[PDB]
């Protein structure tokens, strides 16, 4: 190790457009924290999910305008209508416990 | 002018047959946009608002209201020097960062002051 | 110790750098 | 509907976190930095203590995105074990095979 | 005993699609994959985006061409497009048919935002491999 | 009321050109393909199944639009649009020396809605050094300077460039690097004395 | 019998400027059924020779994935399912290229990429030395 | 010297394209291209060809209609280089009070133009001379006593130049 090194690799690091003057390994942290891509904002991260209102509310409407067809939600509907006639529903709301 | 703009609807309407081929389909998409350009470049639709790479790498012109000779200047240009590596984001993202800083720095000076070093 | 000068500028409007 | 009120916090969480990235990146900055002084340091603290707990990345949880289940994830589907078999067993995960050898 | 996808021994009556008479550890041997798409394979990405587009698209065809839907789907994906291709039992008269085609088409289209095209293969009786 | 209408195979014309029935890439409708073609596994007395119905073949990619006539006819029709390689180029003795410098850029195409690749900024700059109008001193001092990106053996000097969003940025950004390399490694300084 | 007359209309402009050269042109198609690529192979390769285009063709090893999953919903580890994915590569290596046979080529063999594979083009390009350096010092 | 260089051939986006569509003429056994290929749902007469065709624009219709009813479901976007022609439409007003913009927005829409302009020429909003050359293109487009009366208000309010 010599001046004339010390002076090269700063000469190098101020080309290349690293870091220029000499910094703690601790501290180095701050150019990766800018140098990358905050862990929350990568489409990995916030897009992860589909939206789930989306797919069930659009495709219930074109249940509903006919187009789209559900056996899941008509098995649902015609179990529910069969136990709402044996007697057994779902109480209005505030009705149930006290009565 | 509406009247123009039904001339060349219905000149429009003479002129669009259903799709004969699917050469056709493929052409009237492309010129559409809904299908990609090709030989393909992944760059396509992005130009990054005509920016240059001068504006990306140096980022000294922004650093020129801070202290010249202090800590700050350690470490907003260890800021500036993430913010040159940095694809993801634009020129003026970059910027807004550092104004963020100076904003935050130019908040208190009271406790720079306090910290043992006087602080611009 | 030692800060040496390099200047950005000269070589930056020079290279089309700037 | 989200399949499961978990499922539905998780959202919000990761909705949160991608709002308030921006200032926790800038504060933590001066936080993990041994240039600045420790009085600088000590307020951006509790500055960052300050921002909403569920704007923390560390909260959130990568959960199969069909089936909500919070392991047995294979990251590179989003997918649980369970579901991503049930779907390469049918064959409906391109070049996605059993494995002899 | 493996009971993945797999379609169990009647009495010896029951007609078996050649799709479903072939357990998992023959795809790639014997049968084919259902889907194409780049996101697999080694240096790629948006692999989960797919799968899920694919899972709501069988789920969308299922729904929307009710009975009529002989095997399951088989989505080939190239340059942005996908090809969607269904064999299609007779039912419906074919203003029906080209009702559906017309409306899922631009429907998905708008969806998705990309382009969709539908291809139908009709068939008088679900084809049968084996049994029966 | 039921309607079925015999393919299309029972009108096929023996020579009919091929090319005018699959123009583009098509999801082979049974109909429309004369060859009997058997494809799936057998049973143990019966045979492959026919092409009527059969989901195998459906899952194949086809290579009918791409029969050799129809490559043929398509790639005489693009004889226009290219243009000729200059002669006395042939080798690369003569390439390098006229053109020393190699600029490699990534394109990549992928099947979905998006276009964007990440790896596409990358760009990346090769240079043989014996090209290069340095002197002596300007040579030690570029070798010195640049270090691992200076191949000793081979002479060529690798420059890579990733840190702008786009590849045009990345490829003004080498070249940019490489000037300064030049006209910084001619520059004696006071402490290249000690 | 029935013939379209006078169906051609090509539109083609020449620039005044230096159309790029390529030195070498590599095209890289992953895919994951071997056949496919082989049938593509043989189509670039022919459409390569009618354009002219004078290209050498071989095969990288091939990658394989493995990776494993339990076999029961609930409780037995002793039992897993192990899942692959096969990925296959042909590189096309084309040389002494120009800019635009370099488009229409690349136009051509990317349209007709069929859909279960994937293609990566590394093109190495002739440039002769930059303005500020060529034989200026400072 | 020794070295040559040719120039740059610069064609159109579709050209390619083009020039393969024209190494390909029209096939014979082939029905239309615009139906789908099987024996089952190609057309067997003229009227078959005209209620399939005019079947398939119905389920488009449909289509489109289910986007602009509820164009929050398809607003999410994922396509990079951005198509705008996917994206759903806006038929509403952008501001309802004010009479400069809803007149012309509700114009560019007939009736709801008519009621703009109405609720503009209640406020004593001065109508200048391109707003009711609007409105009038609009009368033109659109639509006996009718034409009469708000020809009769673009001249008698407004002072407009003829050539409009
Ligand atoms: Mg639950
Ligand atoms: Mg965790």
């Amino acid at each position: 190790l010599s001046e004339y090194a010390v002076r090269m690799s700063r000469l190098s690091a101020r080309l290349f457009g690293e870091v220029a003057r000499p910094t703690d390994s601790k501290s180095m942290k701050v150019v990766k924290l800018f140098s990358e891509q905050p862990l929350a904002k990568r489409k990995e991260t916030y897009d992860w999910y589909p939206n789930h209102n989306t797919y069930f509310a659009l495709m219930g409407t074109l249940r509903f305008l006919g187009l789209y067809r559900d056996e899941h939600q008509d098995f649902r509907d015609e179990q529910l209508r069969l136990k709402k006639l044996r007697g057994k529903g779902k109480p209005r709301k505030g009705e149930g416990k006290r009565a | 002018s509406l009247w123009d703009i039904e001339f060349a609807k219905q000149l429009a309407a003479v002129t669009e047959r259903p799709f004969q081929n699917g050469f056709e389909e493929m052409i009237q998409w492309t010129k559409e946009g809904k299908l990609w350009e090709f030989p393909i470049n992944n760059e396509a639709g992005f130009d990054d608002d005509g920016s240059e790479f001068h504006e990306h790498i140096f980022l000294d012109k922004y650093l020129q209201d801070f202290p010249k000779q202090g800590p700050i200047r350690h470490f907003m240009e260890l800021v500036t020097c993430g913010l040159s590596k940095n694809p993801y984001l634009s020129v003026k993202q970059k910027v807004e960062h550092i104004e963020w800083f100076r904003n935050y720095f130019n908040e208190k000076r009271v406790i720079l002051k306090e910290s043992g070093i006087q602080l611009n | 110790a030692a800060a040496a000068a390099a200047a950005a500028a000269a070589a930056a409007a020079a290279a089309a750098a700037a | 509907y989200y399949v499961d009120w978990k499922m539905l916090r998780d959202v919000k969480r990761r909705k949160m976190a991608y709002e308030y990235a921006d200032e926790r990146l800038r504060i933590n900055s001066l936080r993990k930095n041994t240039i600045l002084p420790k009085d600088l340091q000590e307020v951006a603290d509790e500055e960052i203590a300050s921002l909403p707990r569920d704007s923390c990345p560390v909260r959130i949880r990568n959960r199969c995105v069909m089936t909500s289940r919070p392991r047995g994830v294979k990251r590179r589907w989003r997918l649980s074990r369970i579901v991503f078999r049930h779907l390469a067993d049918h064959g409906q995960l391109s070049g996605v095979q059993r494995a002899m050898w | 005993k493996n009971r993945a996808a797999r379609v169990r021994v009647s009495k010896g009556d029951k007609p078996v699609t050649y799709e479903e008479a072939h357990a998992p550890h023959y795809i790639a041997h014997r049968k084919g994959w259902l889907s194409l798409h780049t996101g697999n394979l080694d240096g790629e990405d948006h692999a989960a985006e797919r799968t899920v587009e694919d899972v709501f698209l069988r789920k969308f065809m299922l729904g929307t061409f009710p009975g009529c839907l002989a095997d399951q789907l088989v989505l080939k994906r190239r340059a942005n497009q996908l090809e969607i291709c269904a064999l299609v039992l007779r039912q419906l008269p074919p203003h029906k048919f080209y009702f559906l085609v017309g409306y899922s088409e631009t429907l998905l289209s708008h969806f998705y935002k990309c382009p969709v095209h539908l291809h139908l293969q009709t068939v008088p009786s679900k084809v049968v491999y084996k049994y029966i | 009321r039921r309607k079925a209408l015999p393919p299309r195979t029972e009108k096929m014309a023996v020579d009919q050109d091929w090319p005018s029935v699959y123009p583009v890439a098509a999801p082979f409708k049974p109909s429309a393909v004369p060859l009997p073609v058997r494809m799936g596994y057998p049973v143990k007395r019966g045979v492959p199944m026919a092409k009527e119905g059969n989901l195998e073949l459906l899952k194949i990619p086809n290579f009918l639009h791409l029969t050799p006539v129809a490559i043929k006819r398509h790639c005489e029709a693009l004889k226009d649009f290219c243009t000729e390689w200059p002669a006395a180029l042939d080798s690369d003795e003569k390439c390098e020396k006229h053109f020393p410098i190699e600029i490699d850029t990534a394109d990549y195409v992928s099947a979905g809605p998006s276009i964007r690749n990440p790896k596409a900024r990358v760009v990346t700059l090769r240079v043989k050094l014996s090209s290069l109008n340095l002197d002596d001193h300007a040579k030690k001092k570029l070798i010195k300077l640049v270090g691992d990106r200076y191949c000793k053996s081979t002479d060529v000097l690798t420059i890579k460039t990733d840190r702008c969003p786009l590849k045009r940025q990345n490829y003004d950004y080498a070249v940019y690097l490489l000037t300064v390399l030049y006209h910084e490694s001619w520059k004696t300084e006071e402490w290249e004395k000690k | 019998v029935d013939v379209p007359k006078d169906m051609t209309k090509p539109e083609i402009t020449i620039s005044d400027e230096p159309d790029t050269l390529y030195k070498r042109l590599s095209v890289l198609v992953k895919g994951h059924d071997k056949a496919v690529l082989d049938s593509y192979e043989y189509f670039a390769v022919l459409a390569a020779k009618e354009l002219g285009i004078s290209i050498k063709v071989h095969e990288p090893p091939r990658k394989i994935e493995r990776f494993t999953l339990l076999k029961s919903v609930h409780i037995f580890k002793k039992h897993r399912v192990q899942y692959e994915m096969r990925t296959l590569y042909r590189c096309l290596e084309l040389e002494h290229l120009t800019g635009s046979t370099a488009d229409v080529y690349l136009e051509y063999i990317q349209r007709n990429l069929p859909e279960g594979v994937a293609m990566e083009v590394t093109k190495t390009k002739l440039e002769q030395l930059p303005e500020h350096i060529r034989k200026p010092i400072w | 010297e020794e070295v040559v260089i040719p120039k740059k051939k610069t064609w159109d986006k579709v050209a390619i394209l083009q020039a393969l569509a024209s190494t390909v003429h029209r096939d014979s056994t082939a029905a239309p291209y615009v139906f789908q290929d099987d024996p089952y749902l190609i057309p067997t007469s003229s009227v078959e060809s005209h209620s399939f065709l005019l079947a398939k624009k119905s389920g488009e219709n449909a289509a489109k209609f289910i986007i602009n009813s509820y164009p929050k479901y398809f607003q999410k976007d994922i396509a990079e280089p951005h198509i705008p022609c996917l994206m759903p439409e806006y038929f509403e007003p952008q501001i309802e009070d004010v009479s400069e913009a809803a007149l012309q927005e509700r114009i560019k829409l007939x009736x709801x133009x008519x009621x703009x302009x109405x609720x503009x020429x209640x406020x004593x909003x001065x109508x200048x001379x391109x707003x009711x050359x609007x409105x009038x293109x609009x009368x033109x487009x659109x639509x006996t006593w009718r034409t009469k009366n708000n020809a009769e208000r673009i001249f008698a309010l407004m002072p407009e130049k003829n050539a409009h």
